[PDB]
């Protein structure tokens, strides 16, 4: 079984819980570790090659008092930095994370993702995103309450760990169904605007 | 040889009598 430690950090308040828990056997199975308060989340997601776990270290809110312990980013192979489009500070603090990351990981492929696109009164938008291009991440808008773009980082990830640009997911898992609905239109245009902010400047 | 943690799922050394990651025993 192919199945890779994903840490997901991130100020408080951002998503990151309500993003893991919206993979619904990931929601049933997880697994609670005392010492470090943390739940690991099994992500099965079905490629064109097989099934690839992602178990995903979500915290019990710890990191609003400071940065996580050591055993808590130990053997991780890739993670999920999230902040808030509607709280400038959470993306003045994703260097912050990054740091705290690398110093322990190294290496690892790292997803930049700007969680709550489904709010209308957006405060950081694409032309404001820029860390991950400093460092060579990617980067993707998502909405955790509505599922939009879930599935992205994983599969950019799994794209990386197993070094095939061609995998695909063969189907979306099972999710909890949207509680609030993203746009189309808002949805089209968040995602032309990154293609104008990736070619410039 | 090595051993999954049962408890935080992390892959661990032969050697390695209690998780890296979280402490828990073998
Ligand atoms: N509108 C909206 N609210 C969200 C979204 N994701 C999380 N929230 C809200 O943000 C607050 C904090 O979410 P939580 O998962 O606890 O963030 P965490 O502390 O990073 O784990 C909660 O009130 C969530 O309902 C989203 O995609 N859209
Ligand atoms: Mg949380
Ligand atoms: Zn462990």
């Amino acid at each position: 079984q192919v199945q890779f430690k994903l840490v997901l950090v991130g100020d408080g308040g951002t998503g990151k819980t309500t993003f893991v828990k919206r993979h619904l056997t990931g929601e049933s199975e997880k697994k609670y570790v005392a010492t470090l308060g943390v739940e690991v989340h099994p992500l099965v997601f079905h490629t064109n090659r097989g099934p690839i776990k992602f178990n995903v270290w979500d915290t019990a809110g710890q990191e609003k008092f400071g940065g996580l312990r050591d055993g808590y980013y130990i053997q991780a192979q890739c993670a999920i930095i999230m902040f808030d489009v509607t709280s400038r500070v959470t993306y003045k603090n994703v260097p912050n994370w990054h740091r705290d990351l690398v110093r322990v990981c190294e290496n690892i492929p790292i997803v930049l993702c700007g969680n709550k696109v489904d709010i209308k009164d957006r405060k950081v938008k694409a032309k404001s995103i820029v860390f991950h291009r400093k460092k060579n991440l990617q980067y993707y808008d998502i909405s955790a309450k509505s599922n939009y773009n879930f599935e992205k980082p994983f599969l950019w990830l799994a794209r990386k760990l197993i070094g095939d640009p061609n995998l695909e997911f063969v189907a979306m898992p099972a999710l909890a169904p949207p509680e609030v609905v993203m746009d189309p239109a808002l949805a089209a245009q968040y995602e032309h605007d990154l293609e104008v902010a990736q070619t410039t400047a | 040889g090595s051993w999954d943690c049962e408890v935080c799922l992390v892959q661990n050394k032969a050697d390695s009598t209690k998780c890296i990651a979280c402490e828990s025993a073998k």
